[PDB]
């Protein structure tokens, strides 16, 4: 199955001189979630910007549907229709006045009908929980409300692909739990999500696949299960485990795991070991 | 904060979703009428008419409104008094109708002010603003308009964390201290402005083109009816005054 | 600062807004111009008329014993060149009125004439002769400042006159008096918007 | 009178209307670390503006040597002398184009002669190991170092309290364990740190005391182990234990640990006290 997106090769350095993306690689599966794992630094969000069209690379392309993309103002246009991108202060993406009026934008911007982007916002507002919003002012509104509002903006163009950046940025527990329903809730009406992010703990509740980004390189890429207990892959990145395998793993070192099973997943299971223990 | 008083009650407000043209001709209307009819039997009319409509329409809290309706008194009474004083050959003394033009001056002003309140409290600016598009004036500079709108408040709160981090340090200690504590917040806000809008251009092309921004508004068509029945209660109002 | 509401009658508020707009006409062109050359200076004109905004609404102490709001006249005209200020300054205005109750829209109009335009005319005019007579970077932004704002209180109390000729004598006298009650506040705010906008462009340089 | 900084019976309601504050009281013991813990919204960003006088409330009162602080110039500027403040966005307080100038600022504000000054910005250049950045402008510095010249120029006044808003937000982990580092470093010399966050994983990693934040009101106060192990009041403000304190308090029912035992909060000691477990 070709990639539904994909990067081949890509070399971005800005015009300051240094990479930021360097010789990069990497395909996304249809339908599956994406996490770019990696540290602040690496050129993450850099990625996400070529995936859209925004940034043109030194070297390498980026494929839609197996095909090259181009750079006619038509070519952009299905590109940004297909790949939407999602940044991570929703401030810079909302010029607003009105959470309605901001959601019109990305609809009338296809040569959409009025009567087809009034119908899209609507979609979209109920497919994100904030139709209730539809008329607060955009500066009136709390930061996970604004980034709600961003993501509806983008799904009334009806991409195949949701580029988030670091979407979890700056929420609670309770918002976090908010957001990863609405978008598994996407993921399950069929829609391709790539996310970049510094928290393992997204990946771990959110990806289906991961890969280890750090300093403009892809530097491992495999299912969600397989990259998240890679302590020591994930020690090259700067990173740890979800803090459940973590401890579960701080269990094994001591020996109070047993080897080649069941690492505990979930917190609850991790607990549930500690009944073996006794004492010495 | 200051900024934001004024614009969250016509943002939050009982007559917030009410057709702009219906508010528009009620504001725009009685303060066209509070300028050119007759002050005395005029300008009170105007006064309760609006006055009705921002308490018998809308239903502005009145503490609030209160708060906002003082500033101008005080700009005022100052034009009142230089009307009741006279200048010339023998020197400074109190002139003729003084009491005459003062009165006048304080009723027609005082009506007009209620007039633009009474936009400014069930209205918000970015609705006005678009209501400019039925005038003539381009789409560009509407847009201008509109997307200023919104970087005032993106600044405003940005101003604001600026004077409290100058204060948190010691910015505000003496006079001179103050004055250029807040000198640097505001050449510390420019660049920040700027670096706003290229990022900003960059945000909005996610979604196609940066430039040329049409938005689609949820505001209600009102009724040629009322319309009818606003246009000339402002020519009943206009000729009892006039008389 | 501004002339509030209503606080003119209809023949000279219409008047003034004849007045101003050519030169409101003249800037709302040449943004048309600059933004279907480059679209993204819809974005950049916004950041320089909420900027000139958000500064006209801090707070200022003032030379003499009064608090003040920095009226930008002198550092728009010197960091955003005055054309452009004609048309911002229509802006700015408004939004002074509809959301500080500060404006006036039957004002906006006397309001605009002078401290759009007129004020930026004279902060720009006196920013390059003293540059160009020698004056350093810092004098030149002071008399920019100082002289624009004193313009601007000299142009409104020149309409008020207009609208209020004393009786005893003739709009001499009431400019005589507008003049000098205005000035109890005014020139005190005009010395410390030049003290202020002087550290602005310093800070700015350094920047 | 022990304590170095208290809140007694703040309230406060913008002039907006909501009680941004709701009968408030907090106590912060001298050289000791205070979290406030709870959701977004809380109010926390809000109780830190009233501990260094930037908001007056309109009922209750600060107190400072266990004596109340007043309002008046001479007063606020002995207060914020003795309590600084560090906002979450470093774009918010950093205004010079050169690093030496800003921290520069605080130190000449005081009545330091330049060489005293100069002599302060060194001191506090070093404690944030920024010393390097001296004399770089301030805008050209990455989002990690421009976060510690904000730091550098508030201990540079030498409180005696430090207020830190959301000190983490934007890190990753190598960030986060970074910015802790500096924090225990300007501690282990003397000062209070005070911290609001909403991240219980922080709040066990750099936490003394620990006061639960909902709507305005505290919920509970204590040293840290006693309110982040309080499953069920944490779970009334939307939140749930940090999984070592959870683990290690599920250690101590079943007997793993020892009942004088502290009781670890972090994988140190978490782990240290796994090599004394011994099934499987």
């Amino acid at each position: 199955m070709t990639p539904i997106l994909a990067a081949e090769a890509l070399t971005y350095a800005f015009p300051g001189g240094v990479k930021a993306l360097d010789d990069l690689s990497l395909a996304v599966p249809k339908g599956e979630s994406l996490a770019i794992l990696g540290p602040n630094g690496a050129g993450k969000s850099t990625l996400l910007l070529h995936l859209n069209g925004t940034l043109r690379p030194q070297s390498g392309r980026v494929l839609l549907g197996g095909t090259a993309t181009g750079h006619s103002r038509k070519d952009l246009t299905g590109w940004r229709r297909r790949v939407g991108l999602v940044l991570q202060d929703a401030d810079d993406q909302l010029f607003a006045t009105t959470v309605f009026e901001d959601v019109s934008f990305g609809p009338l911007n296809l040569g959409l009908s009025e009567a087809e982007a009034r119908a899209r916002v609507e979609e979209a507002l109920a497919a994100l929980s904030i139709s209730d919003l539809r008329d607060r002012p955009t500066h009136m509104l709390s930061g996970g409300q604004k980034r709600r509002v961003a993501i509806a903006g983008a799904v009334a163009m009806r991409p195949e692909v949701l580029l988030l950046d670091e979407p979890t940025a700056g929420l609670d527990l309770a918002g976090t739990e908010q957001l990863l329903t609405l978008l598994r809730g996407l993921r399950a009406a069929g829609m391709t999500l790539v996310f970049s992010t510094h928290d393992v703990e997204l990946a771990a509740a959110l990806a289906d696949r991961v890969a280890l980004f750090r300093t403009g390189r892809v530097l491992a890429e495999g299912a969600a299960e397989a990259v998240l207990s890679d302590r020591a892959t994930l020690a090259k990145v700067a990173l740890r485990p979800p803090l459940v395998i973590d401890l579960a793993l701080l269990a094994r070192d001591h020996g109070l795991l047993a080897p080649e099973a069941p690492l505990p997943k979930t917190r609850d299971a991790l607990a549930a070991q500690m009944a073996g223990w006794t004492r010495r | 904060m200051s900024i934001a008083s004024i614009d969250r009650v016509a943002a939050q407000g009982h007559w917030r979703s009410r057709p702009l043209a219906e508010k528009s001709l009620i504001g725009l209307g009685f303060l066209a009428l509070a300028v050119t009819v007759p002050p005395f039997p005029g300008a009170v009319l105007v006064t309760v008419a609006i006055l009705a409509f921002t308490f018998l329409g809308a239903r502005v809290p009145l503490r609030f409104w209160a708060s906002v309706a003082v500033l101008p008194l005080g700009f005022l009474t100052t034009g009142a008094a230089v009307l009741l004083i006279q200048i010339g050959p023998e020197g400074i003394g109190l002139a003729p109708d003084g009491p005459a033009k003062a009165a006048a001056l304080v009723m027609r002003a005082t009506a007009a002010t209620c007039c633009l309140l009474f936009l400014a409290t069930t209205t918000p600016a970015a609705d006005l603003l678009s209501g400019l598009r039925r005038w003539r004036v381009p789409a560009e500079l509407i847009e201008i308009a509109l997307l200023t709108y919104r970087f005032v408040f993106i600044l405003a709160e940005e101003a604001a964390a600026m004077t409290t981090a100058q204060r948190a340090r010691l910015g505000h200690a003496t006079r001179r201290r103050w004055l250029r504590s807040t000198a640097q917040v505001i050449a510390a806000l420019l660049p920040r402005a700027l670096t706003r809008a290229r990022r900003l251009e960059t945000g909005l092309g996610a979604r196609n083109w940066q430039g040329e921004m049409r938005v689609l508004s949820t505001r209600p068509p009102a009724s040629a009816r009322v319309l009818g029945l606003i246009l000339t209660l402002q020519a009943a109002i206009l000729a009892a005054g006039v008389l | 600062m501004h002339i509030m509401e209503g606080y003119l009658p209809v023949t000279h508020a219409i008047g003034w807004s004849l007045a101003a707009a050519p030169f409101v006409v003249a800037g709302a062109l040449k943004i048309r111009k600059i933004v279907a050359e480059r679209p993204e200076a819809r974005m950049t004109l916004a950041a320089a008329g909420a900027f000139a905004f958000v500064l006209s609404a801090l707070k200022i102490p003032s030379v003499t014993g009064s608090c003040s709001h920095p009226t930008g006249t002198g550092l728009g005209a010197v960091v955003f060149g005055p054309s452009v200020m004609a048309v911002l300054g229509v802006i700015v205005l408004l939004f002074q009125a509809l959301l500080l109750a500060h404006g006036g829209l039957t004002t906006l109009g006397a309001n605009a004439f002078s401290m759009a335009i007129v004020g930026p005319w004279v902060a720009f005019g006196v920013y390059k002769l003293a540059g160009k007579a020698g004056a350093s970077m810092a004098v030149a932004v002071f008399l920019a400042a100082f002289l624009g704002d004193l313009a601007t209180y000299v142009t409104t109390s020149l309409q008020l006159a207009l609208a209020y000729p004393d009786p005893a004598s003739g709009f001499l006298g009431a400019a005589l008096k507008f003049g000098s009650v205005f000035a109890l506040t005014q020139i005190p705010l005009a010395i410390a918007e030049g003290f202020l906008t002087v550290i602005v462009v310093d800070a700015l340089a350094g920047k």
